[PDB]
């Protein structure tokens, strides 16, 4: 089903799609693995912890 | 935007974020193909259907 | 929290173990962007003089 | 003939604190111990999405 | 005012009163108007000085110019205030009394100096009964009892002359009316009659305990309290809270209720209060001296303010948040720090990477100093106005501040040595410390962000030591071993070893290039990838004999990643080590090797190189790991509908009524076992290769390349256990509590997990969670035991002159050799050279260092075993010395005096368990299976040779050892010891000596249910003393005919059949008597208690079985979550459940008299005229049947062995091989390499403590525990002197014991049981002067260790001058 909704966005059904550096600009040898996240972060303020 | 480490992610036994990352691209895609039909004005019945 | 891009690939010593690096349009767009509220009580006690 | 009680779903065991992650099964259980703490420490950004 | 010794005796009332300054009377603390104390409260301003800062009370005392000047109208002495910080008060009571924790102590000294059982003086104490102090009549005498009603008829009859009093008082009495010569000479005479064991230990404890007494010169008066000293007012604050409310103190409301019962005690006394009234207001001031002094543990605790009661000052100094262990071991430091790891390098190995605000708060005294230096501010309070104004000049000046500065990073807890490093800091943005990547396995912090520990040292004396002593780059191996701590994680160097890995013959591969420069630039140009065959001009250089170089160029065939990799490494390793893959033991090797042979410069730049150019190329390479990835085979399924069919079978088994529980349980183990195999085999099968392209024509088989195959071959964290978790079957689950789960898992991760599974796996998790989260903190009381015992080491002398040693011979746990000769014999110093014949007679010198090429020599030579000096037999006294401990784990040479020995062993024994049980368990866990029953196979080919063997050629010509004690050994044709198996007695043997066996051959028959008697000679068996009903019984059985005898022991034998033990007679077919070849005494057996004999009269019997099974498992267990209680018993010298008794003296040893059908085992040797009887109970199980010719030490009954019976037997150094390898066996099953000098150092440690039994001169009676640097000195003197030497022996002690032996009653009472060896030191009257290392802790002066050793030499030779 995830290579189906994948497939239906007009995307790779691997879901591994190369990127390219920022620095240099070359080609990987394996693909990477993006996509979008849901991160959260708890208080752990540098503020008050140093 | 966000880089993470696979060097810990295998070892934990969980696949987790991986599936989730998938999942989050192929909503990016859909997402991104909506905005990409939204920003033209060709017809609000092919926006229903699709 | 909020939804973010990630990418899983290794770097030059910004991932070394299970930490995250993020990007400066993160801090441009105002994401991850918190307020605090510090309470400050200032007390007036008279003394015994 | 000797099924006596049937549960009604799967999200019966778990709280919601635990089950809000949307792949569970594919996860340890110190792993989703820990995703579950994180998760209901988690700080509200500016702009909620 | 530098103090030599600490002292501790017992304090004197008038002594008491003159370090006083006023007696308190009055309870009041403050008035509710004025916070002034009254003129006679507790901290009155006349008697402990003055409240302010040269003030006084009244604040007519100003111009503080008046110094010492006593007021007219408050009486305040105008004098700083830390005056009142050292002055104490007292208080004058009416009545006198008893000390409570002067008896309520263990062993009840007071009891033991009065001969009166603690009972008897509680009830004379809280005034219950009356006791005559001393009756002159011949009715009573001292120390009798008497209670209410037998006083008053006492008291009618006779008067003038009946001394008795209540309690304290009589107790007074009666100290002052004894006498202590008399007692004592009336002690000695009486022991010199009998010799009772219990009552001669009770009067020698009571006569030393007199002895020291006498000699420590207190006076028995002083054991009453009579004027009490008071708590200095500064310890006992009294200051208004900033909540507009007072804080009090519990210690100010003890004390204000025992001046309250005083003085209502006072009041009662001068108005003539009743004889009750008297008794319960005294009984009311002894509990209330009790709770001051030790509130609360011999009844009910006082109520305190809401509901908890109050702490006294026995719960300040022995509870755990007492003063000791939180504010002279460890407290709160100025210039210090906490913040926030941060996952970046940006720097270097010996260069950390500080926040400005960190030198924001810390360096502005130095910003200061070098402002005043320079003269760019005004003063000192404008300097600190424009840093808070962050100008850019004070920017400019920290960063010089900072420039080339030491600073302390620490991580909690810091278990081992590299727990606290130094290095220099570099300003940057963000406010969190970074932390170096290679000191991630040294803190052993990962990055999931903990809190970082930052410190400044100011003394240029500290800088210096911490400059060149901690630092990265000096400290770089692991103080356990001899391999470098740096054992990496990171997928980085995962990618590292990609490069070192070769792959398809695509474009690329088919030139040749003249150097790895060329490679370089070839592979950054984007031509080629890492991987082509591709020969180099490689240019290595290898060391001469000398120390030079020789150059030698060559083409070799490798890739452009190996090519690159070897351009890292520097003209100073050879290339044939990086020809192969570059995993995690490889680079630990490669990173060995490089130290062991270029030295310490050089190393931490290639490390820097090394991983520079790995985090380069792993953000260049760019891993990723998918769905995809992971792949499942197809014969997964075919595999799980084989075992449900097979489950099915069982079940239609089980239903048929064949099969029981336990073997269908067992039956369903083994198959899901057998399954899980298979499949695992089946997932490496299938993800190995992955290599179906054709490779020019023809396909290549090779390895694959996935994300988690390349990770595990790698070594990142190394485990199995998470690949068939991942893409297999997870495995076997237990039961919470009573055993292993019958139905697995089947499904995996990958393809999603059901409710059932997940709740069934998420309770083994959580228990291994619990697990390891609860013996983190057994680790850590390990740790401080370890710590605590061994404490007391330093290098005085570079050698003692002892050739005596142990010959370490590599043990070879079964077949596979797990630690060599090599890598236990590093490092250590030999002596006494034994001559074995090798090549060509091959000497070794003696008292040199083991390098590198004697470990090669004598691999070459092949030595069995290498006699070096070790740590227990060691001769140099108060400590170690350097020749005893060989070469040092931290800097790679021989250790020099001053560094500790000790303290470093304890916490490199202590950190492997913690470090795993925080590792392992976090990652995964789960459960396993082990195997019990074992089989009879040898894989090894070589020769037998037999060791203390007197076997002898049976009928059936064959071998078979006739001894108890034999190991089976496999002699190869290279002259070294393979193999060693325990060779029970009776074993049929298949070949002889001599002969050459092959792989896979049964080359003993030890069976469990089959023990028979070895029978040299066959003849017809006589009935000696076996009558039918008497000894023997009848039971008819089911066989044609093979009935049973059993032989009854002596309880239910007859009156007649009481001596009447049955044998065996073997005679001929006439009746003559036979002989046994080589002794004079005929051949007959006793046959011990319950023997079965299977053929009666008429036919010979044989292989006699009068035995049984009785399943018994030692421990062994699992990882060390689980084991943690056995070497906890190991270090603590714990009683096995089974003590194997060994014989004491070596002679004929026999039986005797039997009660109740315990066994009595006499021995007599062949010298001794003296018999030694020992008691064997009943069920006890013995090997031989009458006795044989043992020697001293051996084996009499099975099970486990007593370190403290083996010590007393065989030897010191035998017990100390047998605990150093029971030790080491526990981090062999768990994987972890610890060296033996860090056991025998705790082994030594622990014999410490040693008894004299003999007549000697000096002070040394029977039954005495002496240190043995003391006995060593007198020993010494003795032979020196000439005189009559005295025998000692070594006795074996626990960590408690031998803690609480210690002569430093300072370290031992600062760990544990602190009131107890405060009592022991006040009695007894000890000397300490500065042995321990916690003594100078506590006082804060120089260590006599380490940087110190110039001090503590110079203050000794300074002592011993005058």
């Amino acid at each position: 089903e995830i290579k189906e909704l994948l497939k239906l966005g007009d995307l790779p059904t691997s879901g591994q799609i190369r990127l390219y550096d920022g620095r240099t600009g070359e080609q990987f040898e394996r693909p990477v693995t993006v996509g979008y996240m849901y991160m959260l972060k708890l208080n752990h303020l540098v503020d008050d912890k140093m | 935007d966000i880089v993470l480490n696979p060097l810990g992610v295998p070892s934990r036994m969980n696949i987790g974020q991986i599936l989730e990352t998938h999942l989050g691209m192929a909503a990016k895609g859909i997402g991104d193909k909506i905005n990409a039909m939204l920003k033209q004005q060709q017809e609000v019945a092919k926006l229903r259907e699709f | 929290g909020q939804n973010m891009r990630v990418a899983f690939m290794p770097w030059n010593g910004y991932n070394f173990e299970d930490s995250i690096l993020v990007s400066e349009r993160v801090v441009q767009e105002d994401r991850f962007t918190t307020i605090h509220i510090q309470e400050l009580a200032c007390v007036s006690r008279d003394t015994k003089l | 003939d000797q099924v006596d009680y049937m549960d009604v779903s799967t999200q019966q065991v778990v709280s919601v604190g635990a089950s809000l992650i949307p792949f569970l099964e594919h996860d340890d259980a110190n792993r989703a111990l820990m995703g579950a703490n994180m998760q209901r420490q988690a700080v509200p950004t500016l702009r909620a999405d | 005012e530098e103090f030599d010794a600490i002292k501790i005796a017992l304090a004197s009332p008038d002594m008491i009163r003159s370090w006083s300054f006023g007696e308190v009377k009055k309870p009041e603390t403050i008035n509710y108007r004025t916070f002034k104390p009254e003129r006679d409260g507790l901290f009155c301003a006349r008697i402990f000085g003055p409240v302010k800062d040269y003030e006084c009370l009244c604040g007519k005392y100003k111009r503080l110019k008046h110094r010492g000047v006593i007021c007219e109208k408050c009486g305040v002495e105008v004098t700083q205030t830390k005056v009142r910080r050292e002055r104490m008060g007292h208080i004058e009571l009416a009545s006198p009394t008893a000390h409570i924790w002067f008896l309520k102590s263990l062993p009840s000294r007071i009891g033991l100096l009065l001969d009166m059982p603690l009972r008897d003086i509680e009830r004379v104490l809280y005034f219950e009964s009356y006791v005559v102090i001393e009756g002159g009549m011949t009715n009573l005498e001292r120390q009798q009892i008497l209670t209410e009603e037998q006083y008053l008829d006492a008291l009618e009859e006779f008067g003038d002359e009946f001394d008795a009093k209540m309690g304290a008082e009589a107790i007074q009495a009666l100290l002052k009316s004894m006498d202590l010569e008399q007692e004592c000479e009336q002690l000695r005479e009486e022991l010199n009659e009998t010799n009772s064991e219990t009552k001669r230990k009770k009067l020698t404890k009571r006569i030393k305990l007199l002895e020291a007494f006498v000699q420590s010169g207190n006076k028995p008066e002083w054991m009453i309290l009579t004027v009490l000293p008071v708590l200095p007012p500064d310890l006992r604050p009294l200051v208004p809270l900033d909540g507009g409310r007072f804080a009090t103190s519990d210690l100010n409301d003890l004390y204000r209720r025992v001046i309250n019962r005083n003085n209502r005690l006072k009041r009662l006394l001068d108005l003539a209060a009743p004889d009750i009234i008297v008794r319960n207001e005294k009984r009311m001031l002894q509990e209330a001296v009790d709770a001051l002094l030790d509130n609360g543990r011999r009844g009910r605790a006082i109520t305190g303010s809401n509901k908890r009661p109050l702490k006294s000052l026995a719960d300040m100094i022995k509870g755990k948040q007492g003063r000791f262990r939180q504010n002279l071991l460890g407290k709160r430091v100025d210039y210090s720090g906490r913040s926030v790891i941060t996952v970046g390098p940006y720097l270097r190995l010996h260069q950390c990477g500080l926040p400005k605000k960190m030198a924001l708060e810390l360096f502005k005294p130095f910003i200061y100093g070098k402002l005043e230096l320079r003269g760019l501010a005004t003063t000192i309070k404008a300097a600190k106005k424009m840093v808070e104004r962050e100008e850019a000049v004070v920017w400019d000046i920290l960063d010089e501040v900072i420039r080339e500065h030491p600073v302390l990073l620490n991580r909690a807890p810091t278990l081992h040595r590299l727990g606290i490093q130094a290095f220099e800091p570099v300003l940057i943005e963000g406010k969190a410390i970074q932390l170096h990547p290679l000191v991630c396995a040294a803190y052993n912090a990962d990055f999931d962000g903990d809190q970082m520990a930052v410190h400044v040292p100011l003394t240029l004396e500290a800088q210096l030591e911490a400059r060149a002593l901690m630092m990265s780059t000096n400290n770089i191996l692991s103080p356990a071993n001899g391999e470098p701590i740096i054992v990496p994680s990171q997928d980085v160097v995962l990618g590292l070893y990609y490069m070192t890995r070769d792959c398809v013959n695509a474009k690329g591969e088919g030139m040749v290039l003249t150097g790895p420069k060329e490679a370089e630039r070839l592979y950054r140009s984007g031509l080629a990838s890492l991987h082509a065959r591709v020969k180099v001009r490689i240019t290595e250089y290898e060391k001469d004999a000398n120390g030079e170089l020789v150059a030698k160029t060559s083409l070799k065939d490798t890739t452009v990643g190996r090519a690159i990799l070897w351009m890292i490494v520097p003209k100073g390793l050879p290339y044939s080590i990086v020809n192969q893959a570059l995993g995690k033991k490889a680079i630990s090797k490669m990173l060995n090797t490089c130290y062991r042979i270029l030295g310490l410069k050089p190393t931490v730049i290639f490390a820097d190189q090394i991983m520079y150019t790995g985090f380069a190329y792993a953000a260049r390479s760019g891993a990723s790991v998918g769905i995809d990835d992971m792949v499942i085979p197809e014969k997964k399924h075919e595999i799980i509908s084989e075992a449900e069919a097979e489950v099915a079978e069982i079940q239609e088994q089980f239903q048929s009524g064949l099969v029981t529980a336990g073997e269908r349980y067992n039956k369903v183990i083994d198959i899901w076992a057998a399954a899980n195999d298979r499949v695992s085999k089946a997932m490496m099968d299938n993800l190995q290769t992955e290599t179906v392209i054709n490779r020019d024509g023809q396909e290549e088989k090779q390895v694959s390349f996935n994300s988690i195959y390349m990770m595990a071959d790698s070594g990142a964290r190394g485990s199995a256990a998470q690949i068939r978790q991942l893409a297999g079957m997870r495995g076997l689950m237990a039961k919470p509590d009573g055993s292993i789960i019958e139905t697995p898992i089947t499904a995996n991760f990958r393809e999603g997990l059901n409710v059932l599974q997940y709740f069934i796996s998420t309770h083994g998790a959580r228990k291994g969670l619990a697990d390891t989260a609860l013996k983190t903190a057994n680790s850590g009381y390990l740790t401080r035991r370890l710590v605590d015992v061994a404490q007391d080491l330093v290098v005085t002398e570079d050698d003692c002159g002892t050739h005596e040693g142990i010959m370490m011979t590599p043990v070879i746990e079964g077949g596979d050799v797990k630690e060599p000769l090599r890598d236990r014999v590093l490092g250590r110093v030999t002596a006494e050279d034994v001559l074995k014949p090798g090549t060509a007679d091959i000497l070794v010198p003696r008292n040199t260092l083991l390098h590198e090429q004697w470990c090669d020599l004598l691999e070459e030579n092949s030595v069995d075993a290498v006699k070096v000096r070790s740590v227990v037999s060691c001769d140099t006294d108060f400590g170690v010395c350097a020749h005893c401990y060989g070469r040092d784990l931290a800097r790679g040479h021989i250790i020099n005096k001053g560094e500790a020995i000790g303290v470093i062993a304890a916490q490199s024994i202590g950190e492997p368990g913690t470090q795993l049980t925080m590792r392992t368990f976090h990652i995964g866990g789960a459960a396993s299976r082990a195997a019990a029953e074992s089989s009879i196979q040898v894989k090894n080919k070589g020769s037998i040779k037999l060791s203390n063997v007197k076997s002898v050629v049976n009928s059936s010509g064959k071998l078979v050892i006739t001894s108890r004690n034999t190991e089976l050994k496999l002699i190869d044709e290279f002259g070294r010891t393979k193999e060693s198996y325990k060779v029970p007695y009776g074993a049929v043997l298949a070949k002889g000596d001599g002969e050459q066996v092959a792989g896979g051959e049964t080359v003993a028959n030890w069976d469990p249910h089959t023990m028979p008697v070895i029978t040299e000679v066959s003849g017809f068996v006589r009935f000696t003393d076996m009558i039918d009903g008497q000894t023997i019984t009848r039971q008819t059985d089911e066989l044609t005919g093979l009935s049973s005898l059993v032989v009854l022991d002596s309880a239910e034998r007859t009156a007649g059949g009481k001596d009447l033990r049955p044998a065996l007679k073997i005679v001929d077919a006439q009746g003559n008597d036979v002989l046994i070849p080589g002794t004079d005494m005929p051949a007959q057996y006793f046959l011990p208690g319950k023997a079965i004999v299977q053929l009666e009269d008429g036919v010979q019997i044989s292989s006699g079985d009068t035995l049984a099974r009785i399943p018994q498992e030692s421990g062994g267990t699992k990882d060390i979550t689980g084991g943690l209680p056995r070497v906890a018993d190991l270090f603590e010298a714990r009683r096995p459940k089974e003590p194997a008794i060994l014989a004491e003296i070596s002679g004929i040893v026999s039986f005797g008299k039997e009660t109740k059908g315990k066994r009595r085992l006499v021995i007599t040797p062949v010298d001794g005229s003296d018999p030694y009887e020992e008691m064997i109970p009943k069920w006890r199980q013995l090997n031989v049947f009458e006795g044989e010719r043992v020697e001293r030490g051996d084996v009499i009954s099975d099970g486990p062995e007593a370190p403290h019976d083996i010590l007393r037997l065989r030897g010191v150094h035998a017990v100390t091989r047998y605990i150093v390898n029971e030790v080491q066996d526990v981090y062999r099953l768990q994987g972890v390499k610890i060296n033996d000098k860090h056991i025998e150092v705790i082994v030594r440690q622990m014999l410490r403590k040693a008894t004299i039994v003999n007549a000697g001169s000096s002070d040394f009676l029977e039954g005495e525990q002496v240190e043995y640097s003391r006995v060593k000195i007198a020993n010494r003197e003795l032979e020196a002197n000439g005189k009559v030497g005295a025998t000692y022996s070594r006795d074996l002690l626990g960590i408690t014991k031998a803690s609480l032996a210690t002569e430093s009653f300072i370290s031992a009472a600062s760990f544990q049981e602190t009131t107890r060896v405060l009592t022991e030191a006040a009695v007894a009257g000890k000397r300490d002067e500065l042995r321990g290392l916690k003594e100078n802790v506590i006082v804060g002066r120089l260590i006599p260790a380490g940087t110190g050793y110039a001090y503590h030499q110079d203050r000794m030779r300074r002592r011993a001058a005058g």
